[PDB]
C-alpha cells in the first residue's frame, strides 16, 4: 500500500490526473462503482484504492492546497464523488516562508488525516509525493510535511515527483530561494522523480492537461509491477534498492493521432530509445550510475538478453569507473488498447543531473549578493531574525554537488 | 435399534461399505415410486455376473445410499424443520436467550443453596415458568417440553 | 423496566425526541398503534413502554414542567395522544431556591403519578433523568426529586442525562449558583452523562431540534443492548458496574445529506475515532479510568481482538498507574436502514471532566465575593437565614475535584 501527498496548484492537477489513468487502467468507475466487464479482474487494488461497503473503491490520496479554487473545479469534475470528501482539506483564508509557517500552525489537521489514512492499510510500503517546487505553496508545505514525516515514521519510504521551474523561460521571480530550500530538505529528508517543465513542454512539442497527462503516465508505468504482481520486483523497496537524484522517459509518448504509423515496435528498438537524451524527459566526462527499464507487453528474454549484448558492444552508455543496468518486465493491463507491440519506460541514475542545481546555485547567488525580495521573508518568524537557514541549505547543495 | 457385526462379516467386503449398508437399512425401518423397483433389477444384475467384482458393487450401493439420503435431508430440513429446532437448543440449552436466566437465577436461589431434598425439583419448574412469563415469552409451544431436572440422590 | 424524569424546558424537548426515536425503532405508530410489518416483532419493549388494553403502548415517561407553553406545544404535536395524560403534571401558575422551594410544596402529587407507574412494573431497575442544570426549573426541581427518590427508592439506580451551561458564550446569569447546587446534589444522591451545549454544538456544526436529536441518539444507543437483548450486558446495573462521572461519543454523527460517502466502515476505525478528544461530545497528565464501547451491526470478535491489539500497542490512550477497557456487540433494530455498515458508541470515564467544575467554581467564587443576585435568593425560605447551603455545596465540589 501507499499514500499520495500532492501540494500546490501543479500537485493537486498532478493528482487529478494521476487517479485519471488509475482508474482508466483499473476499470473503475468515476463515481468508484466496477464496470461489469472488469469485475473478475485479476488485477491488485489495494495499492492504491481502497475498496468500501458500498463496493466503491476510495483513493489513498489527501488533497493540500493554500488556495479553494483548483480543488472546487476539481470537485466540480465528473471525477468528484470519486474523492473522499474528509481526506480533502482546504485553507480557510507564493512565499516558501509563508508557507512554513502555516504548515507549522495547521500541523495537527494534516497529521490527523494522515494518522487516519495509515491505518486502515496493514502493509503500508513508503510515501508519494506531488508538488512544484518553485512556487509558495508547493514548496513551504512539502518542506514542512517532509520534515515532520521523517520525524514522525521512520520506517517508511517517502518518493516524489518535484516539478522543476523553467529556466529558458525567465515563472516565480522568488524561484531560486524556494528551489533551493526545498532541495535542501529533499536531500535531508527524502528517500528518493526530477520534473521540468522546459524538457517536459520541449518534447511534448517536437494545455497543462496534456503536459500533466504525460505526467502521470510516467507515474503509473513506473508504478505498473507493484501494481500487477509478477515473479520480480514485487516491491517499491526491491525498485529503490535496484538504483539508490533520478530522471526518466517513456518511448510510446504517442498523441491519440499519432497511432496511424504503427511501426513494428521490437523490445531492441524501445531499450535503444530509452537511451538517448531526447526522450530524457529533463533538461567532465559525465556519466551514469543507474539504468532501470520497465518493459510492457510480450516480450521474450532471449530478445532482451540479445538487446542488451548489441547495446553493451557498441558502448552507446558510459558508466563509473569505480564501481560494477536492470530490464524488468511487467503485463499491461487487460483493459486499455495495446496499440503499441511493445512498450518501454526507463528511470535512470546520472551524474549529469548535477547541473541543474548548479543553474540554480548560480540564480541563488546572483541574488543573495544584493538582498532581493528578501522583504516578505523577514516577515515570517522563521526568517525574522536572520537567513543562516539559507547559508546552510546552499552549503548542503555545494555539498551534494561536490559529492556528485 | 440394530446394530452390526464383524465377527461373521466376510473377508473381501470392506468395513466401508458395510457402514453404508446399516445406514441405508435403519433409514428404512425408522421411516416406517420408480426408486423401488429399478434397484431390484441392479441387484438381480448382479446376480447374473459370474465373477464378485467389488468395483462394481459399490456403485450400486452408493447411488442408493445418496437417494436415500437425499430424500431423508429433504425431510430433515423442509418438512421437519431442524432451523427452528436448533434454534430453540442454542437458546436454552447453551444460554443463548440469557436473558430469561438472569431473572431465574433472581427468583430461585435461597432454594438452591441449601442441599437438595425431595421436594426441590418442583420447586424450581415453577419458578422456571414463572420466569418465562416474567420476560412476556407467551407461548404454550415449547413451554412443556423444557423440564428442569435434579440429580437427587446418587 | 425504567422510568423517565425530565424536567424544564430542555428535559421536557429532550424527552420528546427520545420518545420520537424510540418509536422509530421499535414501530410504534405515532398514536401508540402497532405496524403491520411489526406485529410479530422480537424486540422487547416492556423497557420503555407498557402496552394497553387497546393494544397501544404507553412510555414509562412524566412529564414536569414550571411552564406549561412547552408540554402545551407538545400535545399539539401528531405525537401528542401518545403519552398519558394522567401522568403529564404541569403547575397552575428561573431560580434554583424558588425551584426547590415549590418541589417542597407539590411532593405529594408528583409522587403519586411516580408510585402509580411503579407499582405497574414487576422489575424496575433505575430511573433515567433529564434536565438542565442552569436554568430554575431543572436544577431545583431535580435536586428536590433525587432528594425525596433517593430517600423513598433506596434500592433504585438513578441515571441522569445532565446538560451544563455553554461558557465560551457567557445563557443564565446565575447560572453558577444553580450548577453548583445541582453537582451537590448529583454528587451526594445521584448513581450516575455530562452534557454541555458548547461541545455538542461545535460537534453539530463541524435549532434544539437537531441537537437534541442527537442526544435522543445517545441515549437510544446506550439503552440499546438492554432494549435488544443478547448474551451479555443485559441490564444497567452491569453497564453501572463496568464503569464505576461520564463523557459519550458517537462514531456515525452523520446528517441525512452526508450518507453520499459510503466510507467502508470496519470496526477497528470505529473504535479508534471514539477515542479522540473531537469526538468527545463534551467541551497535570490527565487520564482515563474507564471506557465502554458498543458496537452495531455485523461485527467479527477476531476483528474487534485485532483492534484492541493494535490500539494497545500504539498506546493512544493513557491509563490510571494505581489499577487494572470494555468493548460489547449488540444488534441494529430491524427497521430502521442500515446506512453504516458498522457503527459505534462509547462512554468513558476520564479525569479530565474535573476541569469543567473548576471553571463552575471559578465562576461561582468570581461571585460569592460580591453578592451578586442573591437577592432572589434570600426570599425563599431555603435562604431565608443564611447560605450555608452555598458553603457546604463549594467544599463538597472541591472535596469531590480534590478526589479526582
Amino acid at each position: 500500500e501507499i499514500i499520495t501527498l500532492q501540494l500546490g496548484q501543479c500537485g493537486n492537477q498532478i493528482g487529478f490526473e494521476f487517479w485519471k489513468q488509475l482508474c482508466a487502467e483499473h476499470g473503475i468507475s468515476p463515481e468508484g462503482i466496477v464496470e461489469e466487464f472488469a469485475t473478475e479482474g485479476t488485477d491488485r487494488k489495494d495499492v492504491f484504492f481502497y475498496q468500501a461497503d458500498d463496493e466503491h473503491y476510495i483513493p489513498r490520496a489527501v488533497l493540500l492546497d493554500l488556495e479553494p479554487r483548483v480543488i472546487h473545479s476539481i470537485l466540480n469534475s465528473p471525477y468528484a464523488k470519486l474523492y473522499n470528501p474528509e481526506n480533502i482539506y482546504l485553507s480557510e483564508h507564493n512565499n516558501w516562508a509563508s508557507g512554513f509557517s502555516q504548515g507549522e500552525k495547521i500541523h495537527e489537521d494534516i497529521f490527523d488525516i494522515i494518522d487516519r489514512e495509515a491505518d486502515g492499510s496493514d502493509s503500508l510500503e513508503g510515501f508519494v509525493l506531488c508538488h512544484s517546487i518553485a512556487g509558495g505553496t508547493g514548496s513551504g508545505l512539502g518542506s514542512y510535511l517532509l520534515e515532520r514525516l521523517n520525524d514522525r515514521y521512520p520506517k517508511k519510504l517517502v518518493q516524489t515527483y518535484s516539478v522543476f521551474p523553467n529556466q529558458d523561460e525567465m515563472d516565480v521571480v522568488v524561484q531560486p530561494y524556494n528551489s533551493l530550500l526545498t532541495l535542501k530538505r529533499l536531500t535531508q529528508n527524502a528517500d528518493c522523480v526530477v520534473l521540468d517543465n522546459t524538457a517536459l513542454n520541449r518534447i511534448a512539442t517536437d494545455s497543462f492537461s496534456q503536459i500533466n497527462q504525460l505526467v502521470s503516465t510516467i507515474m503509473s508505468a513506473s508504478t505498473t509491477t507493484l501494481r500487477y504482481p509478477g515473479y520480480m520486483n514485487n516491491d517499491l523497496i526491491g525498485l529503490i534498492a535496484s538504483l539508490i537524484f533520478l530522471m526518466t522517459g517513456y518511448t510510446p509518448l504517442t498523441t491519440d493521432q499519432s497511432v496511424a504509423s504503427v511501426r513494428k515496435t521490437t523490445v531492441l528498438d524501445v531499450m535503444r530509445r530509452l537511451l538517448q537524451p531526447k526522450n530524457v524527459m529533463v533538461s567532465t566526462n559525465h556519466c551514469y550510475i543507474a539504468i532501470l527499464n520497465i518493459i510492457q507487453g510480450e516480450v521474450d528474454p532471449t530478445q532482451v538478453h540479445k538487446s542488451l549484448q548489441r547495446i553493451r558492444e557498441r558502448k552507446l552508455a558510459n558508466f563509473i569507473p569505480w564501481g560494477p543496468i536492470q530490464v524488468a518486465l511487467s503485463r499491461k493491463s487487460p483493459y486499455l488498447p495495446s496499440a503499441h507491440r511493445v512498450s518501454g519506460l526507463m528511470m535512470a541514475n546520472h551524474t549529469s543531473i548535477s547541473s541543474l542545481f548548479e543553474r540554480t546555485c548560480r540564480q541563488y547567488d546572483k541574488l543573495r549578493k544584493r538582498e532581493a525580495f528578501l522583504e516578505q521573508f523577514r516577515k515570517e518568524d522563521m526568517f525574522k531574525d536572520n537567513f543562516d537557514e539559507m547559508d546552510t541549505s546552499r552549503e548542503i547543495v555545494q555539498q551534494l554537488i561536490d559529492e556528485y | 435399534q440394530f446394530s452390526l457385526r464383524v465377527e461373521i462379516l466376510p473377508s473381501y467386503i470392506p468395513v466401508r461399505v458395510a457402514e453404508k449398508i446399516l445406514f441405508v437399512g435403519e433409514s428404512v425401518q425408522m421411516f416406517e415410486k420408480n426408486q423401488e423397483d429399478t434397484f431390484a433389477a441392479e441387484l438381480h444384475r448382479l446376480k447374473q455376473q459370474p465373477l464378485f467384482s467389488l468395483v462394481d458393487f459399490e456403485q450400486v450401493v452408493d447411488r442408493i445410499r445418496s437417494t436415500v439420503a437425499e430424500h431423508l435431508w429433504k425431510l430433515m430440513v423442509e418438512e421437519s424443520d431442524l432451523l427452528g429446532q436448533l434454534k430453540i437448543i442454542k437458546d436454552f440449552y447453551l444460554l443463548g436467550r440469557g436473558e430469561l436466566f438472569q431473572a431465574f437465577i433472581d427468583t430461585a436461589q435461597h432454594m438452591l443453596k441449601t442441599p437438595p431434598t425431595a421436594v426441590t425439583e418442583h420447586d424450581v419448574n415453577v419458578a422456571f415458568q414463572q420466569s418465562a412469563h416474567k420476560v412476556l415469552l407467551d407461548d404454550d409451544n415449547l413451554l412443556p417440553l423444557l423440564h428442569l431436572t435434579i440429580e437427587y440422590h446418587g
